[PDB]
């Protein structure tokens, strides 16, 4: 693509990326003193470890539907097979979610914002997977010092998706060409705005893969478990994206 | 099999 396409995209994507968030950036930012009691944090901790779970894969589906819609206004996505796409959500959803996620943590406190207020990572007790959630908190810790900006974070996560090294791409060349185009905008971006300084600093390739493959294993656990709980009380998407259906 | 994303990736 040549220079005026590339600014093209740059715009593209961080509109796409603005129009897909559930909640405003201003709106999480004028939040932040509304903080959870230690009363509410040990009611949380109270809930049995099935209530929690449903909760948290509600609010995941939610969040993966956004990105869903994220991936729809990307150029080049629409244009691709349904396989590829469909591999390239599976695989790249939930690594989209995990980038998107530092917009609502604040380094300050350590806190998210999880239904309605800001809440440190003792909110997800009840889970039973302690070592997934502080990985998740230390990777929105290790982003936040960055400073991104929104731009930044919509251009990074349309890279995080558009990974033509995904198994089971069969269009691959197609997608190493909009792979290609995007780090262009990206990068151009940067450049533009003396960021690349940043791009030592970006997660390790490996880092969100783990996160994920945690995520899986977590929940087969959980499933062993509570087997009628996912079956009855886990939303399809969810189910189609980590359990196979 | 992946009925969800399929009716998501339709739904226009
Ligand atoms: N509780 C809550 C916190 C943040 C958001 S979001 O609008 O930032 N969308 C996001 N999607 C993925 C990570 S953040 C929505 C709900
Ligand atoms: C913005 O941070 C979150 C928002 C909503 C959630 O359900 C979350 N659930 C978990 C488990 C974690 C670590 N963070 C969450
Ligand atoms: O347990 C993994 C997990 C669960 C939920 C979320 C999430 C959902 N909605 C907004 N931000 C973050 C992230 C990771
Ligand atoms: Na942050």
């Amino acid at each position: 693509a040549s220079l005026t396409e590339i600014e093209h995209l740059v715009q593209s994507v961080c509109k796409s990326y603005r129009e897909t968030c559930q909640l405003r950036l201003e709106d999480l930012l004028r939040q932040r003193s509304n903080i959870f009691s230690r009363e509410e944090v040990t009611g949380y901790q109270r809930k049995s470890m099935w209530e929690m779970w449903e909760r948290c894969a509600h609010h995941l589906t939610e969040a993966i539907q956004y990105v869903v819609e994220f991936a729809k206004r990307l150029s080049g996505f629409m244009e691709l097979c349904q396989n590829d796409q469909i591999v390239l959500l599976k695989a790249g959803a939930m690594e989209v979610v995990l980038v998107r996620m530092c917009r609502a943590y604040n380094a300050d406190n350590r806190t998210v914002f999880f239904e309605g207020k800001y809440g440190g990572m003792e909110l997800f007790r009840a889970l039973g997977c302690s070592e997934l959630i502080s990985s998740i908190f230390d990777f929105s810790h290790s982003l936040s010092a960055l400073h991104f900006s929104e731009d930044e974070i919509a251009l990074y996560t349309a890279l995080v998706l558009i990974n033509a090294h995904r198994p089971g791409l069969q269009e691959k060349r197609k997608v190493e060409q909009l792979q290609y185009n995007l780090e262009l905008a990206f990068h151009h971006h940067l450049c533009k705005t003396h960021r690349q300084s940043i791009l030592a600093k970006l997660p390790p390739k490996g880092k969100l893969r783990s996160l994920c493959s945690q995520h899986v294993e977590r929940l087969q656990i959980f499933q062993h478990l509570h087997p009628i709980v996912v079956q009855a009380a886990f939303p399809p998407l969810y189910k189609e994206l980590f359990s196979g259906g | 099999k992946h009925k969800i994303l399929h009716r998501l990736l339709q739904d226009s």
